[PDB]
């Protein structure tokens, strides 16, 4: 929770949008949409069937997590 | 004519025994047997039950407070 | 005596011996006897004071209408200009009754006990009965009988509904309670609490 | 902090114009008389009244235009915590005290478990209207130190 | 008779009627006051 | 008492000058905290009677505030004054060497010496004339220093609060502001609430 809170805060003053954080953040659709869906664009599209990126390994890297903690179940 | 150790009878009893649930609890005693080679001789009944259901056990009288 | 509901038993909590008693008590409060002490001495003071208030809110307002005085209205009063300023005699107020309500307080928590005035040693004070005080509150040797604490308590009953309703009527109305008088007597179904909301 | 009041910031304003603003639009797609077009109009008026209450007590409001409560302890903000806090105090400790008496009163029986599955409503509507005594009652009990117990634990 | 007594004050009916009653005051509340944010008594 | 009706604690069985059985937070139970909160009394009254009129003089007469006095220690070249008179010496070095070295050396020399009795009252040289020649009279004194004493604790809270309501002021200007107009003048305009 505080490294979400850190990294959407300052995911946003870079971008000079703070104003988004403070209205978007309140509602936890808020949260699910803009901090989580949306910064994940880049991501989930790092290779894709027209071919990769330097992005690579973390979308992997990324599903592996995915996987990793549900055997934990 | 030999004084019967324990209190009479529906003497209402504080557990002085640390290791039971009953640790500073209000019981009522209901018999103690007169016998002098026994090691729990007085039993007492509760109106709380405990974990494993039962309702009564027995002490000495040392771990027990005479209350009124 | 005077059960309020002439089929209803009162309960043990009031049986007669205090004045005013009709065993109205439908919420069984002071069916401990010191809370019942303690309610009897709230209701007393309250009801002077009541008292006090209801006769300085109703007479000036009619000497006033009356043409013979001229005074504000009890609510407004506050912003008037005085000789004195508001804060100069709210101050003088506290520390005054910081005197008196803590001589009283102590002695009902022990009777008898703070009787004398501490600065002189005679013309102190002539041992008294609990809610009802001595000599130099009674000068004119009124005899504390039955049908006096009785009157005492009704009207002192009485005096807080009025001044509850007083206040509640300013509230909806901020006018003088003797004009929703005149104009009741004008018209008792057209003024009533149901138009003027 | 700068948060003007919305009956004078802007943001306030838009947002209230944009709503009514899609309501209206939404509005013209069935008959003038319709009763779901009646609603719709209700709840437009409804919505515009809102803004106009917010607008009337001192509601400082936001630098998005949105209301945003002053709980600093001020009591020029107080119809926001203040007053409704402590009237849901009152409301708490009603329900708490009289459950509590409740319990206590029951307690003295032969098993009180089935009176705590199946209420005395006897003996709970003639406890239950106690609750404008709970601030003092309560009281007196602390005084009188009938409140809290020092040494019984188990048992009772 | 005083059979069905006993069993309706069996807590789930008891229970249920005590919530339909309340949820009903304050709906009623909501739409006697409709959205009622602060406190503008005082 | 100072209480009336209220009874007084157990270790307050007067037994003490001063004792009107005032100790409502009982940390006089302990005879040692007891003795020490006496001897501590006695210093805080001793001292702010002493310190009360260092402020009183100089406020009325040819001098100027109790604030400034000190005022030549904020600056560099402060230098005090004697009514009037910048004595030679009287820098901040030398006044502040000889507090440190009296102080410290004479009331660690007079505290190390526990008779008990001389710690609250030394006496020793300082009662060769005898004015504890009578006892009743003894104690009597011992009750006048306590409660006068006392006061001038409350006089210098006093001096403190109102210093900080009215910044830059003087005790006697601001009583004879106050009381060149009763009723306008006073703790009113600090205070509504
Ligand atoms: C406790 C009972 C009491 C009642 C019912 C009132 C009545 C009132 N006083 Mg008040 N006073 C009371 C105590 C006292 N007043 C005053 C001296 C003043 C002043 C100087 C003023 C008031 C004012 C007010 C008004 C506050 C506005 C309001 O009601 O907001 C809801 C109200 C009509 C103000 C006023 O009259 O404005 C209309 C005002 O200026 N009062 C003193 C002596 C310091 C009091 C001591 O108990
Ligand atoms: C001494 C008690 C007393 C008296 C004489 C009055 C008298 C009056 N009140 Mg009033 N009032 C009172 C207490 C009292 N009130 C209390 C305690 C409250 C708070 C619940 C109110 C709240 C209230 C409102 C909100 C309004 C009035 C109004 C009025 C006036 C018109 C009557 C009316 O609308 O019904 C009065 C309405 C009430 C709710 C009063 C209930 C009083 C209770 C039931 C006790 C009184 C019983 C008493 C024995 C019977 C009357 C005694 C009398 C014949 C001597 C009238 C002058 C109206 C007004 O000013 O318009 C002209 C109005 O709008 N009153
Ligand atoms: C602050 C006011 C006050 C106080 C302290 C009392 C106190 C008392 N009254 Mg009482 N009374 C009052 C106002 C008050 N009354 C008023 C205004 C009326 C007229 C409507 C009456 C009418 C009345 C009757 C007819 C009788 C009493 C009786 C009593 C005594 C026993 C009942 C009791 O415990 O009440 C305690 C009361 C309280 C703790 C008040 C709690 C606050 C409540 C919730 C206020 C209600 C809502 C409020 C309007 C807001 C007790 C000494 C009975 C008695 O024993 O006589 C000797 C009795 O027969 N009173
Ligand atoms: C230590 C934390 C603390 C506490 C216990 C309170 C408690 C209270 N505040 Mg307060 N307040 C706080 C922090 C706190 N506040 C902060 C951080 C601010 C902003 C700097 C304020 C500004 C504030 C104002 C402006 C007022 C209060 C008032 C009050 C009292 C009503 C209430 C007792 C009010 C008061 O004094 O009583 C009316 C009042 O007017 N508070
Ligand atoms: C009137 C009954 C009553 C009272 C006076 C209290 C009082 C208390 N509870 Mg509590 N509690 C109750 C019922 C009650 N409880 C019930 C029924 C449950 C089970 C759901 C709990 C579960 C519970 C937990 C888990 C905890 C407390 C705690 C506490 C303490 C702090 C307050 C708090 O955190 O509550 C928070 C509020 C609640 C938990 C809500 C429960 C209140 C219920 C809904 C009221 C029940 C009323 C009754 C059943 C309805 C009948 C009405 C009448 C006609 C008979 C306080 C001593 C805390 C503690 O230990 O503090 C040190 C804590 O951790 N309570
Ligand atoms: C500093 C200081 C210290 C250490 C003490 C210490 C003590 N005071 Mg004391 N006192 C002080 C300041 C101090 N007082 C001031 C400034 C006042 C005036 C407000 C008082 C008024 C006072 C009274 C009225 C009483 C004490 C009493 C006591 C004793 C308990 C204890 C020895 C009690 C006692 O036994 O007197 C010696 C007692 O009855 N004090
Ligand atoms: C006006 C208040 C006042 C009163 C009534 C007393 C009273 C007393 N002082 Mg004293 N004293 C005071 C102010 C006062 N002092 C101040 C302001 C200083 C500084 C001293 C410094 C002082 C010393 C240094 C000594 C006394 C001693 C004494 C006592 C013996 C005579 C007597 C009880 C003497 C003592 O020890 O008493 C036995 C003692 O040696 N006092
Ligand atoms: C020792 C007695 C004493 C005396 C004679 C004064 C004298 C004065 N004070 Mg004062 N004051 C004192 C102690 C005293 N102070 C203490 C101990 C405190 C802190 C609690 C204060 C806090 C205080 C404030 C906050 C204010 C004054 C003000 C004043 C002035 C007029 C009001 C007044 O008489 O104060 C009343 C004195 C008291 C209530 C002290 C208690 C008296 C008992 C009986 C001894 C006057 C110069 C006012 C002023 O200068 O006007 C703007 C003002 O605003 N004083
Ligand atoms: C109504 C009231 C209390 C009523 C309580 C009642 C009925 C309780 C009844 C019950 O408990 C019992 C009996 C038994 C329970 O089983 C049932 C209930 C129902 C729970 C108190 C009012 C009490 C009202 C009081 C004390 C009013 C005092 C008014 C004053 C002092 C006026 C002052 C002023 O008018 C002046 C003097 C000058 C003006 O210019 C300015 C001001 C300041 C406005
Ligand atoms: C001279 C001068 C001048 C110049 O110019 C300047 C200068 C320098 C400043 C000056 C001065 C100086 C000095 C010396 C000072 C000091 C003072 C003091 C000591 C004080 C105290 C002071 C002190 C004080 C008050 C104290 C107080 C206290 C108190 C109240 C307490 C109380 C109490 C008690 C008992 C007990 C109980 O149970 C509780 C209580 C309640 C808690």
């Amino acid at each position: 929770w505080v490294t979400f809170y850190w990294h959407w805060k300052h995911i946003t003053l870079w971008q000079g949008n703070v104003s988004q954080f403070n209205e978007s953040s309140t509602y936890l659709m808020g949260w699910l949409r803009d901090y989580l869906w949306l910064n994940s664009s880049q991501l989930i599209n790092g290779y894709n069937p027209f071919g990769m990126n330097s992005l690579s390994v973390w979308a992997w890297m990324f599903l592996f997590g995915h996987l990793v903690w549900a055997t934990g179940f | 004519k030999p004084p019967p150790r324990g209190p009479k009878r529906g003497t209402k009893v504080k557990i002085l025994r640390r290791e039971s649930y009953w640790y500073n609890g209000t019981g009522s005693v209901v018999t103690v047997d007169q016998d002098p080679n026994t090691r729990y001789p007085v039993v007492v009944r509760f109106a709380k039950v405990n974990y494993a259901g039962v309702s009564t056990n027995n002490y000495a009288l040392d771990e027990i407070k005479e209350v009124a | 005596k005077g059960s309020w509901l002439p089929g209803l038993q009162s309960p043990a909590y009031l049986d007669g011996s205090l004045a005013g008693d009709n065993g109205f008590d439908p919420l069984a409060l002071a069916e401990d006897p010191e809370d019942l002490r303690w309610f009897v001495q709230a209701e007393l003071v309250n009801g002077r004071w009541a008292m006090l208030g209801v006769a300085g809110m109703l007479i000036p307002e009619v000497l006033t209408k009356a043409g013979l005085l001229n005074a504000p209205e009890w609510y407004d009063a506050g912003k008037e200009t005085y000789f004195a300023s508001s804060s100069t005699l709210f101050v003088i107020e506290f520390i005054l009754f910081h005197y008196v309500e803590i001589r009283r307080w102590q002695d009902i928590k022990n009777p008898g006990s703070v009787n004398q005035d501490p600065i002189f040693k005679s013309y102190s004070l002539p041992p008294h009965e609990c809610g009802y005080p001595g000599s130099v509150f009674n000068p004119l040797n009124f005899a504390p009988t039955l049908e006096n604490k009785e009157k005492e308590l009704a009207n002192g009953r009485l005096a807080m509904l009025a001044f509850l309703g007083f206040l509640v009527q300013h509230n909806v109305t901020g006018k003088g309670p003797f004009e929703n008088l005149q104009q009741h007597l004008a018209d008792p179904w057209h003024n009533t609490i149901i138009q003027t909301i | 902090a700068g948060l003007t009041p919305c009956k004078e910031s802007k943001a306030f304003a838009k947002r209230e114009k944009q709503s009514v603003k899609k309501l209206n639009s939404s509005l013209k797609k069935y008959a003038p008389d319709s009763a779901p077009a009646l609603a719709i109009q209700a709840t437009i008026d409804k919505t515009k009244r809102r803004f106009e209450n917010y607008g009337k007590f001192g509601l400082l409001c936001g630098s998005d235009g949105l209301p945003h409560l002053i709980v600093s302890g001020d009591q020029r903000h107080w119809g926001e915590f203040i007053t409704p806090g402590v009237l849901f105090l009152y409301i708490a400790g009603w329900i708490g005290w009289v459950g509590r008496s409740y319990l206590i009163a029951v307690s003295g029986e032969k098993k009180p478990a089935m009176r705590e599955i199946i209420i005395d409503v006897e003996l709970a509507a003639r406890i239950i209207p106690r609750g404008f005594i709970w601030p003092v009652a309560a009281y007196r009990e602390l005084i009188n130190g009938d409140l809290v117990v020092d040494d019984a634990d188990i048992g009772y | 008779m005083r059979d069905i007594k006993t069993y309706l004050s069996v807590a789930p009916v008891l229970s249920t009627l005590w919530f339909g009653a309340l949820a009903g005051l304050l709906i009623e509340i909501n739409r006697l006051f409709p959205d009622a944010l602060s406190f503008p008594f005082f | 008492e100072w209480f009336p009706g209220q009874p007084r604690p157990a270790h307050l069985d007067g037994s003490s000058p001063g004792d009107f059985g005032f100790d409502p937070l009982g940390l006089a139970t302990v005879p040692e905290n007891f003795e020490r909160f006496k001897e501590s009394e006695i210093y805080h009254c001793r001292w702010a009677m002493l310190c009360v009129p260092g402020v009183l003089v100089p406020e009325a007469l040819g001098l100027g505030n109790w604030v400034k006095a000190q005022e030549w220690a904020a600056l560099p070249d402060g230098q005090a004054t004697y009514l009037g008179n910048p004595v030679p010496w009287g820098n901040l070095p030398t006044i502040l060497a000889i507090e440190f070295l009296a102080i410290a050396f004479a009331e660690q020399q007079r505290t190390m010496e526990k008779d008990p009795e001389k710690k609250k009252y030394p006496g020793g040289a300082f009662d060769p004339l005898g004015f504890s020649k009578d006892p009743a009279k003894f104690e009597e004194l011992k009750l006048k220093e306590i409660k006068n004493g006392r006061l001038a604790m409350l006089a210098f809270v006093g001096f403190c609060v109102q210093q900080s309501a009215y910044p830059g002021t003087g005790p006697l200007e601001n009583l004879a502001t106050h009381l060149a107009d009763p009723w306008h003048n006073n703790i009113g305009d600090i205070v509504i609430p």
